[PDB]
RNA sequence: CGCUUCAGCGUUCUUCGGAAUGUCGCGCAUUGGCA
């Protein structure tokens, strides 16, 4: 059995989910110095507690339930900052798209604490791109991430054009190299075999869906702000949020239109409120493109190189 | 477990009898809507499951009975959460005060027992059981 | 008749999820958990888990005959030193791997950091043609966990010591590379093998050089 | 004639399985229960396993003679101390090892932390051409269990009472070393041995050295 | 059981049969029991079933202590969660009457009857291991 | 009781039985079946036997004709498990020998179907 | 400004051997017999 080493080269920020969204109640958005402080609940509560300002907390929530920010409550009663960092668990960087954050989905992190891509959602995606009992194949969970690469993005739908929306997580931020330990058996997979199958995953993505989001003016602004990379080609769609074409071997293997005609059936049978109110096939199907950031560059989610060393 | 209001029994036997009583057929457009809690989704019950399941498994990975100060500050944030979450929705603000939800969870930090939690979160897990077979 | 004692500490590179059935699971919650100690209720490696991983590790890079339906079926070496239960050739195992239990140093480590001992992982499967997810929730040793075995090796044979211990360390130089307990293929059950001591704690023998 | 009594403990330090049949269970609950006092309903050590095994040991270390069949042919100490039946040799047992039952004690620790004295472990035998498990249930004396135990020692001749008791301590010690009970090649029956008292409760022989 | 049946092995061998339906697909038999129940969902109710019924087996009086009581509420709030979950559960369970059992033997409280039911259990996974 | 073709079930249908299926290969015995599964369902049925022994009344009581049900169910499983203990079932026919001590319920039946196993176990032993 | 679905699934549930063996199977005294 051969091993090697995976190298992810983060060209587009990953998002692996754990499981757990927060509110803008729970944590805070120092909006003016541009920074998410996640904080965990209990000793936000306590300190509460011992300051005496739970009761002030719980009046400031009732009074405006959906918009419950914790930092803008903090200001209204002048809390310090250290008295935050008491309670703050860490601060994270802010793109925001849009004002203040809505929803935030936390990165996956194990029990010492450290934030690392598992070794299942590789294999997951590996078996997306190589399907047509992996047994053979066998992916390390990464090493752990250091917290400087991980930051907070706005998930930017495009139908055409750009649309803010109430998508923040937490994600990899671009240029960052993770690394796996990868082991394979001679026999059933060769290393050669799997590169060269999500080239060719990449390539139908490519053209049977990409150009179709491109010729949109959404696609165009994308394109022009830098969203799609010069360098893409070994790509695959690691995280969370990269679309429907990543997550599904199908529409690769189908012709673009027998594809298109099969994934709009399915939407439909699925999400009907908005596929299913569709009278005809879109141009693309998927309809959308699956976030920006403070620099000139545009991202799209999840975007990924890797890179097998011996 | 604990009583609610008017000296009434929580038990899974009464989480079936809150979960029927606010359940209501209104078909609309000819076809079976059924309808929970005046609109309350099986996503909101699941949210408020898994709030539960942390500090359920938190509990389950401890050894002694008593809820250590990490457990009572954890259903301290818990209802703050409810509270939150009531407020946000109508729906999970009409489940909480049907479910009587946060007294459990009040009750829960009166006993101060490992006893109590599992069987608050037994009754939980009840309500999101039955809410899904009856759905 | 000498018994040799085997004494070092298996360190958790990756999360790792040995299994123990009879446990119900509420809605939501650790539906595999992790085999434990009774007694502590602390995370424990089976020996016999050890056994078949470095077992069946040895099998595989000795050879395997084909069409080898049973375990009894092995490489002469294997079946010397893990022993056999063949009609007629009832051979010894001269293993007696234990079971390793969750190290002092570490358990105290972890109350410093205030670390819980196992993690919760949230996993989910999706059709590739639906595009829908059914999620799970497994539990898992935290990495940085350390158990401590405790190997006996009977000396049956002197002679064939030496070949037995460099069997002994293939199979562990195997298992290290190889995952236990949980599929490594999704990254569970990396693992570390450091020896403290080896020494003879019964008869005359030697085992300095080993 | 003196009656020597050897009183102590037996402690349980990795799960002790010895194999009773004659039990009847539910499709895929427990397979295999333990060895239990009927009238307590606590798991016992049966003194034949105990003999057993300390007598294979002993027999071990001193040695085999080539081609043996029967136990009679066993060294001249074994078959003083743990009997003989040769056709015109019989010679009398001087150990006689009884019964090792579950200390009062450690059941008043276990009720102390509301944890079952028997824990039932999940295995499972991996086929070498199918790669398909088969899953068993093993039931086990929990870890931290004590077994108080009770040996009796005949002085037949006073003069090879020290090299009896020698005998005995090499045996304990070689067991201490083993395992008890089955499954100890995988890791279960792993015991030690805390001696309490040893004395003279017959006759007028001194076991103050002893 | 309704229309004045007895719940027994028989009762279950003859639920299972009667369930069973070869549907052959391309010539070849597809035997379906309570409308596709596969056997991974009834070897988990039977899992449920081997720890409440191991919970029960080590205790000693007859009258089922408040632990395997409160085991057996939770069973019939994990019957009714499969029962949503899979229509072939709902199926499987209405069909059997093992919710209403769990039921009886609570009315009951007494060993002898959750062994009768644990049988009973025993009885439609063997049945439907055998007819598969 | 009696078989299909009219036959008599005893000890020497026991012995008939065991060597119609006997077949040369190693000593085959109902395709397949071993040693262990006969002494399995050998276990089950000295349970059983065990539990009538010790009772004097010939009437068979009701926990002892609740433990042959779950004979049967046993004898199902492993016929649904393994193929050669569905063949060694069905040409022994011991199921139906269950129904029929069901049927008699007295003792005497019940230690005849015993001495007709442990019969099919002996003659088992001896043909291989 | 978040919302919804999914919460585990499919599959093995013990297997293969040993099922007691070896030893003694009444002895003696009286009766008898022989002296």
């Amino acid at each position: 059995e051969k091993v090697y080493q995976v190298k992810l080269k983060v060209y587009g920020p990953v998002h692996i989910g754990s499981g757990k969204i927060i509110r803008k109640q729970e944590y805070i958005y120092d909006r003016r110095k541009s920074l998410a402080h996640i904080v965990d609940g209990p000793n936000l509560v306590k300190f509460l507690n011992k300051k005496g300002k739970f009761t002030a907390y719980l009046q400031y929530l009732n009074t405006t339930k959906e918009r419950a920010d914790l930092y803008t409550f903090l200001r209204q009663e002048q809390i310090d900052t250290n008295d935050w960092k008491t309670f703050v668990l860490y601060t994270e960087r802010v793109n925001q798209g849009k004002k203040g954050m809505n929803d935030l989905h936390l990165f996956v992190r194990d029990g010492r604490g450290d934030l690392y891509i598992p070794g299942s959602s590789l294999k997951g995606a590996l078996r997306t791109v190589l399907e047509g009992a992996f047994h053979s194949l066998s992916i390390s969970d990464s090493l752990p991430i250091d917290p400087k690469n991980l930051a907070i993005y706005q998930k930017i739908d495009i139908n055409k054009e750009l649309k803010p929306m109430p998508l923040y997580r937490e994600c990899v931020n671009v240029g960052t190299t993770v690394e796996f330990t990868m082991k394979i058996n001679s026999d059933d997979w060769t290393i050669e075999k799997i590169e060269k199958q999500i080239q060719q995953a990449y390539l139908q993505y490519w053209n049977k869906w990409f150009v179709g989001m491109v010729t949109t003016p959404g696609g165009k602004a994308f394109i022009k702000g830098g969203g799609l990379p010069s360098v893409l080609p070994t790509v695959l769609f690691l995280g969370g949020g990269t679309g429907f074409p990543s997550k599904t071997t199908h529409y690769l293997q189908k012709p673009k239109e027998q594809a298109q005609k099969d994934i709009f059936a399915i939407l439909q049978r699925r999400f009907r409120n908005v596929y299913g109110k569709m009278a005809t096939v879109p141009k693309n199907v998927p309809m959308v493109l699956k976030v920006n950031d403070s620099t000139n560059k545009w991202y799209q989610q999840g975007v990924c190189l890797l890179e097998f060393q011996p | 477990l604990a009583k609610t209001k008017t000296g009434e029994m929580i038990d899974l036997n009464f989480a079936r009898k809150v979960v029927e009583e606010n359940k209501r057929v209104k078909d609309n457009r000819g076809r079976q809507e059924i309808v929970l809690f005046n609109g309350l989704t099986t996503s909101k019950l699941r949210n408020l499951l898994e709030l539960i399941n942390h500090v359920y498994t938190k509990v389950y990975n401890s050894d002694d009975t008593t809820l250590s100060e990490d457990v009572r500050d954890e259903l301290e944030y818990l209802k703050v959460k409810f509270a939150y979450e009531s407020g946000r929705e109508p729906a999970v603000r009409t489940f909480i005060e049907k479910t009587y939800v946060d007294k459990l969870v009040d009750v829960v930090l009166k006993k101060n027992t490992k006893k109590i939690f599992l069987d608050y979160c037994k009754y939980f897990e009840a309500l999101v059981a039955y809410a899904k077979f009856y759905r | 008749y000498s018994k040799i004692r085997i004494v070092g500490k298996i360190d958790v590179l990756t999360g790792l999820h040995i299994g123990g059935g009879g446990e119900t699971s509420m809605i939501g919650a650790i539906a595999s958990p992790v085999v434990r100690d009774p007694y502590s209720r602390l995370p424990i490696i089976p020996g016999s888990s050890i056994k078949g991983k470095m077992r069946s590790l040895l099998a595989k890079h000795i050879g395997l005959i084909p069409g080898q339906k049973m375990h009894n079926q092995d490489a002469p070496e294997i079946l010397r030193l893990f022993g056999s239960s063949q009609k007629g050739a009832i051979q010894s195992s001269r293993l007696q791997i234990s079971d390793a239990f969750f190290s002092k140093a570490s358990q105290e480590e972890f109350d410093k950091k205030d670390l819980a001992y196992t993690e919760t992982k949230f996993e989910n499967t999706i059709s590739r043609l639906t595009a829908v997810a059914n999620p799970r929730q497994i539990e898992r040793v935290t990495r940085g966990a350390s158990f401590d075995f405790h190997i006996i090796y009977n000396v049956e044979n002197i002679n064939e010591v030496m070949a037995d211990f460099e069997n002994i360390k293939t199979a562990i130089h195997l298992l290290e590379n190889d995952y236990l307990g949980g599929g490594g293929t999704r990254g569970n059950g990396r693992i570390r093998f450091v020896i403290d001591s080896i020494d003879t704690v019964v008869g005359d023998f030697d085992s300095s050089n080993l």
